[PDB]
RNA sequence: GGAAACUCAAAGAGUGCUAUGCGGAGUGCGC
C-alpha cells in the first residue's frame, strides 16, 4: 500500500505547523483524516478525475486557511517554515499524478495549466515548457493546445521565434484545420503591425509588408484544397464527369468561402497596406485550379469576386469627399464590369446601388452622384 | 498605443474549458450459435 | 538501449518511451516472456508519450501504402521529429525500435541523428504492445481498431488489386 | 436435393452435423439467401415471428480443414470466439466456412498473393463482414503489419516449399502466446524427391525448432493423398 | 574516488553520468533546416529583413508616465530579458 | 505482363509440346477449353497449356482463375496450330490438360516439365 | 421427500482492475 507512503510523506509539514502555534493537534488530526480518505480514494481502484479535483480543491482551501491563520495569529505573511512551499508543491504533485493517470481530459489538463500560470509569479516557464511539450505530444491533433501555447508564450514572453516555430509545427501536424491557418495569419499580422508601430516609435523618439501573410495564404489555399478533396472521396478516387466536376467545384466553393473569411476579418488590420493585400488576395483567387471560376461556373462566386474587386477600392467612410475625388476608378470598374456580365450585370448593378446607398451641402454633390449611380 | 490595445487576439477554448461548469440533468431508470431446443 | 519505439496502427502512429529495459540475456525465459502477456507488468516497461492519428481515411490508406513499400511519409516524419531528441555529434545516438529492416534505412536517411533497432528484443516488445493494444492509450484516440482495420483492409486490398468500380 | 435432414452440434463449437440418410457436415451461414461457392444449403425455420436461417454444406473434398474435421481432429483452435489468420486463402472455398464458424463477432484475416483469386475474394468479402482480405505476399508480414492485430489462431494452406519460414515469421509477428497453429502440408509441393512422412518429419522438426509445439497430426487419407494437418500451439515460453 | 566509493552506503549503479541530451521540444527547429514548403518560403521571406536583435537592442535603447508603458508593451522577448537583467543589476547596485 | 503472362520460350515450348504429343497418344490428354475446365474442376489435371494467340484471348483466359485457385500450373504457348499439330488432331486447339494418372509411362517427363514451368512462375 | 432468495456459511475456478515512484533567479564551471 503506497497510500501509507504518501500519508506519512505529508507528516513533517504538519508537525512543524503544529509545533508553531497555528493549528492544534485536535484539528490537524481532522485534516489528516480527510487527507487519508482523499488519498485512498485517489490511488484506489476505479478512481476518477473528480476525486482529483476535490482533492485539489480541499488542499487549496486548507492552504488559504493556513495563510489566513498565519496572518491572524502570527501577524506575519509567512513563518519561513517547511509548510509554506510544501502545501502547494503537493498540490502540484496531485496535478502530476492526475495527468499521468488520466491524460485524456483537457479540463484537468487545462486547470493544471491555469494553476501553474497563476503560480507563475514564483514558478518557471522552465516548468511550463515541459508540460506544454508532453501535452502537445499526447495531443497533436487538438488545435487549441497549439493556440493556447502560442497565446501564452506570445502574450507573456512575446517570443516570436518560438511562436513561429510552434505555429509551423502545428501546421505540420495538421494542415487540415482552417482555424490554425487562420490564426497563424492572425499572429503574423499582429506582430507585423507591432513592429511597424515599434519602428514608428523609434522614428518618433529619435520590405516588411504582408508578403509573409501572402505566402502562408497561398500555401493555406493549396493545402486546404488538397485536404478537403481528400476528406471527400474517402478510400477510392471516384472517376466520372459530373461527380469529379462537382467535387472540384465544391472544394473551390469551400476554399473561396474561406478566403472570403480571410478578407472580411483581414480588414480589421488598419495599420498596414490593407487594400494592397486584399488586391493580392483577389489576384491569387483570380487564376483557378481546374475550374475557372470567373468566366465558367461558380458564377455567383464570380459575382461576389467582382463586387469585392470594386469594394476593395471603394473602401471608404461617411466622410467621403476623397471618395468623390477617387470614385472615377469605381465608375470605370462598374462600367467595365457591366459591359462584361449578362445577368450579373443586373446583380452587380443592384449590389453597387445598395453599397452606394450604404455610402450615403456635402450631400448635394453626393445627391448628384447618387442620381448618377441610379 | 490605442491601436496596440485594440489589436485582435488569438482565440482558444482552453480557459473557458477550465472555468466553465456542468449544468445538465440526469434521467432515471439468444446467442448466435445456439440451436432451437425442441 | 532501446529508448523509444514506434508503433504503426490503423488509426495513426504512436511513439512509446521505454522506462525500464527488458533483460537481454534471459529473453527466452518463461518468466520474461510471460511479462509481455501480463498487462500490469508490461506497463512497467513502456509508457505512451505520443499518438498522432491519421486525419482522413484517405491518408490512412496512403500511410499503409507507404509503410508497405517501406517509405517514410510526412505524418511519420512529423511524429518522429516531434518526439525524438536531437543528439550531439556521435555520442549518445538516439534509438528507435521499429518493426522492419526496410523501414530502417529510410528513416535513417531522413534522420541521421537517429538509430534504428529491429532485433528479437524490438519485435518482442512490439508484439507485446500489439497484444495489449488499445489498453495502453487509456482512451486517448478517436477510433476502434478492429473496425478501423476492417475498412483499411478492404481499401488496401482494393487498391492493390485495382478492383473496378463500374 | 430436397429432402429433410436434422442438425446436431459437433464436438467443435460452431460446426454442425446434418444427419439424414447420409450425414453431411455443415456450418451456420453469415450471409443468408445466397450460396457463394456452389455448395448446397440446408435451410431451417426457427419459430415471436418465425425466422428462416440457412446452413452451408462444408465440402471435405474441397477444403482441407473440413477434411481434417471429419477425419477427426482432437481439437481445433477455430472456435466461435476466436480470430483466425488464414495464410494462403485462395478463394471462398474454405475461408467462407472458417468465417462463419468464427461468427459475427470475430475476424478472419485472410491473406492471398495472386491477383485474380484476390479480386474474387474481395468480391466475396463484401457480403460477409467479419473477414479481412489481404493481397500481399505472405513472405513479408512486415508489409501488412499495419492492419492485423494479435490473432489467436493461424491456419496455413500455403503450398510453397518455404512453409516453415512462412509460418514462423507470421506467427512471430501476429500470433499471440498459447495460440493455435494448424498447418496443411503437401508433400508433392514441398519436395517430390523423398517420401511423404519424411517431409512431414522435417516440417514437424522445423516447427518445434521454431518453438511451435506440435500436439497432433492427421493424414486425412480418404479425402486427399499425401497431406497432413499438423496442429500445434505457439509456446513462446517454456517449450518443455 | 575508489576510497570514497567503498566508503559509500548505496550505489545506484551507472556511476559515470548518463549523457542524456536536450529533450525534444516543439519550441525549436531540431534540424536547423527547412523541413517543408511553407517553412522554406517563410524563411526565404524572413532572411532578407529580420532581426538578430540588432533593432531590438536599438529599440531597447531607452531612457512622462505612459511613453515608457508603450515602449515596454512594444518591447521584444530578448530585449525584455536583457533589460530585466540590466535592471536587476541596477537595483542590486542601488538598493540594499 | 500483358494478359497471358507465363509464356514459354522456344525450348520449353518444344518440350511441353512433345510431352503433349506423347500424352495424347497415351490417351492422357483432354483438349479444348471447356473440356479443360471440366477436368480442372473434376480435379484430375496435372498442368494445363493454353495457346496465347487465340481469337480473342479471354476465351481461355478464364482458365487461370480456376487453375491457380486449385493449384495446378499453367503455361502459354505461342500458336494454336502448333498445339493442334502437337495434340495430333486436325483443328487448332487452344487449351489442353494432362489428366493425372499413376499408370502412365510418361510420369517422369511430366514431372520434369512441371518443375520447369513452376520455376518459370 | 423435490423447488423459490437479496436465506447465510465454506471452499474452487474464470473474467476483469493499473497491480502502478529551501524557491525565483542571478553568479563561474558541465558540450
Amino acid at each position: 500500500s503506497k497510500t501509507r507512503y504518501y500519508l506519512e510523506q505529508c507528516i513533517p509539514e504538519m508537525d512543524d505547523l503544529v509545533e508553531k502555534g497555528l493549528f492544534t493537534k485536535n484539528e490537524v488530526s481532522l485534516i489528516m483524516k480527510k487527507r487519508t480518505d482523499f488519498e485512498h480514494r485517489l490511488n484506489s481502484r476505479g478512481s476518477s478525475i473528480n476525486d482529483y479535483i476535490k482533492y485539489i480543491n480541499y488542499e487549496s482551501n486548507v492552504n488559504k486557511l493556513r495563510a489566513k491563520r498565519c496572518k491572524r495569529i502570527l501577524q506575519v505573511k509567512k513563518t519561513n517554515s517547511l509548510s509554506d512551499w510544501s502545501i502547494q508543491q503537493r498540490i502540484g504533485f496531485i496535478y502530476q499524478r492526475g495527468t499521468n493517470k488520466f491524460p485524456q481530459d483537457l479540463k484537468f489538463w487545462a486547470m493544471y495549466l491555469n494553476y501553474m500560470k497563476a503560480r507563475g509569479n514564483q514558478t518557471s516557464y522552465k516548468k511550463i515548457h515541459n508540460i506544454y511539450n508532453q501535452l502537445l505530444k499526447l495531443h497533436p491533433t487538438n488545435v487549441d493546445i497549439w493556440i493556447s501555447c502560442a497565446k501564452y508564450e506570445y502574450e507573456v514572453h512575446a517570443n516570436f521565434k518560438s511562436c513561429r516555430n510552434i505555429f509551423q509545427n502545428g501546421l505540420r501536424f495538421n494542415p487540415d484545420v482552417p482555424k490554425l491557418w487562420y490564426e497563424y495569419v492572425k499572429f503574423e499580422l499582429n506582430f507585423i503591425t507591432k513592429l511597424i508601430n515599434r519602428r514608428k516609435v523609434m522614428g518618433l523618439i529619435n520590405a516588411l509588408r504582408g508578403d509573409i501573410a501572402l505566402t502562408i495564404f497561398d500555401v493555406c489555399m493549396k493545402t486546404l484544397g488538397k485536404h478537403y478533396i481528400n476528406k471527400h472521396k474517402g478510400y477510392y478516387a471516384i472517376s466520372d464527369s459530373k461527380m469529379n466536376i462537382e467535387l472540384n467545384k465544391e472544394t473551390l466553393n469551400y476554399l473561396f468561402s474561406e478566403s472570403l473569411r480571410y478578407i472580411k476579418l483581414f480588414d480589421e488590420f488598419l495599420d498596414l497596406e490593407r487594400d494592397y493585400l486584399i488586391n493580392h488576395v483577389l489576384q491569387f483567387w483570380k487564376n483557378d485550379m481546374y475550374d475557372l471560376s470567373l468566366r465558367k461556373d461558380l458564377p455567383e462566386l464570380y459575382l461576389k469576386t467582382v463586387m469585392i474587386d470594386i469594394t476593395l477600392n471603394i473602401r471608404y467612410m461617411p466622410v467621403e469627399k476623397l471618395d468623390i475625388d477617387q470614385l472615377q476608378l469605381s465608375v470605370k470598374k462598374y462600367f467595365a464590369y457591366i459591359s462584361k456580365l449578362d445577368s450579373a450585370s443586373v446583380k452587380s448593378l443592384k449590389n453597387e446601388y445598395r453599397s452606394y446607398l450604404q455610402d450615403n451641402a456635402e450631400d448635394d454633390p453626393r445627391y448628384k452622384i447618387l442620381d448618377l449611380i441610379i | 498605443e490605442t491601436n496596440l490595445k485594440k489589436l485582435p487576439k488569438l482565440e482558444t477554448g482552453f480557459d473557458a474549458l477550465a472555468n466553465k461548469k456542468k449544468k445538465k440533468n440526469v434521467l432515471p431508470s439468444n446467442d448466435w450459435f445456439t440451436l432451437p431446443k425442441p | 538501449p532501446i529508448e523509444y519505439l514506434l508503433f504503426e496502427e490503423p488509426t495513426g502512429y504512436a511513439v512509446f518511451k521505454v522506462k525500464l529495459q527488458q533483460d537481454d540475456i534471459g529473453s527466452r525465459l518463461k518468466e520474461v516472456q510471460e511479462q509481455i502477456n501480463d498487462f500490469g507488468a508490461f506497463t512497467k516497461l513502456i509508457e505512451l508519450v505520443s499518438f498522432a492519428p491519421f486525419k482522413g481515411a484517405a491518408e490512412a490508406l496512403e500511410n499503409a501504402n507507404d509503410i508497405s513499400e517501406g517509405l517514410v511519409s510526412e505524418s511519420l516524419k512529423a511524429i518522429l521529429d516531434l518526439n525524438l531528441p536531437k543528439a550531439s555529434s556521435k555520442k549518445k545516438n538516439i534509438t528507435l525500435a521499429i518493426s522492419d529492416k526496410n523501414l530502417g534505412p529510410s528513416i535513417k536517411e531522413e534522420f541521421p541523428y537517429v538509430d534504428c533497432i529491429s532485433n528479437e528484443l524490438a519485435q518482442d516488445l512490439i508484439r507485446g504492445v500489439r497484444l495489449h493494444g488499445e489498453k495502453l492509450f487509456k482512451g486517448l484516440q478517436s477510433g476502434d481498431l478492429e473496425r478501423a482495420q476492417l475498412g483499411l483492409g478492404h481499401a488496401y486490398s482494393r487498391a492493390k488489386v485495382k478492383f473496378s468500380v463500374q | 436435393g430436397g429432402a429433410k435432414v436434422v442438425i446436431e452440434p459437433h464436438r467443435h463449437a460452431g460446426v454442425y452435423i446434418a444427419r439424414g440418410k447420409e450425414d453431411l457436415l455443415v456450418t451456420k451461414n453469415m450471409a443468408p439467401g445466397e450460396s457463394v461457392y456452389g455448395e448446397k444449403r440446408i435451410s431451417v425455420e426457427e419459430p415471436v415471428p418465425p425466422t428462416k436461417v440457412e446452413y452451408r454444406v462444408w465440402n471435405p473434398f474441397r477444403s482441407k480443414l473440413a477434411a481434417g474435421i471429419m477425419g477427426g481432429l482432437d481439437e481445433l483452435f477455430i472456435a466461435p470466439g476466436k480470430k483466425v489468420l488464414y495464410l494462403g486463402a485462395a478463394s471462398g472455398t474454405s475461408v467462407s466456412h472458417v468465417s462463419d464458424v468464427v461468427g459475427p463477432e470475430g475476424v478472419v484475416y485472410a491473406v492471398e498473393f495472386s491477383h485474380r483469386p484476390g479480386r474474387e475474394l474481395i468480391s466475396m468479402a463484401k457480403k460477409r463482414p467479419n473477414i479481412i482480405p489481404i493481397i500481399e505476399d505472405a513472405r513479408h508480414p512486415q508489409k501488412y503489419r499495419m492492419l492485423i492485430g494479435m490473432v489467436d489462431c493461424v491456419f496455413a494452406d500455403v503450398a510453397q516449399p518455404d512453409q516453415a519460414r512462412i509460418i514462423a515469421l507470421n506467427s512471430h509477428m501476429f500470433l499471440k502466446d498459447q495460440g493455435g497453429v494448424v498447418i496443411s502440408i503437401k508433400a508433392n509441393c514441398i519436395d517430390s524427391t523423398v517420401d511423404a512422412e519424411t517431409v512431414f518429419a522435417r516440417e514437424v522438426q522445423k516447427l518445434r525448432e521454431e518453438r511451435i509445439k506440435p500436439l497432433e497430426q492427421l493424414t486425412l487419407e480418404p479425402y486427399e493423398r499425401d497431406h497432413c494437418i499438423v496442429v500445434g500451439r505457439y509456446m513462446r515460453s517454456g517449450l518443455k | 574516488i575508489v576510497q570514497q566509493n567503498r566508503r559509500a552506503d548505496h550505489l545506484i549503479f551507472p556511476l559515470n553520468k548518463p549523457t542524456e541530451h536536450n529533450h525534444a521540444s516543439a519550441f525549436t527547429r531540431t534540424q536547423d533546416v527547412p523541413q517543408t514548403e511553407l517553412q522554406e518560403k517563410v524563411d526565404q521571406v524572413l532572411q532578407e529583413s529580420n532581426l538578430a536583435n540588432p533593432e531590438k537592442d536599438s529599440k531597447f535603447e531607452e531612457l512622462r508616465t505612459t511613453e515608457m508603458r508603450l515602449m515596454r508593451e512594444l518591447m521584444f522577448r530578448e530585449e525584455r530579458k536583457a533589460r530585466r537583467l540590466k535592471k536587476i543589476k541596477s537595483k542590486t547596485y542601488r538598493k540594499i | 505482363n500483358p494478359k497471358a503472362f507465363p509464356l514459354a520460350d522456344a525450348a520449353l515450348t518444344q518440350q511441353i509440346l512433345d510431352v503433349v504429343q506423347q500424352a495424347a497418344n497415351l490417351r492422357q490428354l483432354k483438349k479444348g477449353a471447356n473440356e479443360a475446365t471440366k477436368t480442372l474442376n473434376r480435379g484430375i489435371s496435372e498442368f494445363i497449356i493454353m495457346a496465347a494467340d487465340c481469337e480473342p484471348i479471354e476465351i481461355l483466359l478464364h482458365l487461370p482463375l480456376l487453375c491457380e485457385d486449385k493449384n495446378v500450373p499453367y503455361v502459354f504457348v505461342p500458336s494454336r496450330v502448333a498445339l493442334g499439330r502437337a495434340c495430333g488432331v486436325s483443328r487448332p486447339v487452344i487449351a489442353a490438360s494432362i489428366t493425372t494418372n499413376d499408370a502412365s509411362a510418361i510420369k517422369t517427363q511430366i514431372y520434369a516439365v512441371k518443375d520447369k514451368i513452376e520455376t518459370l512462375l
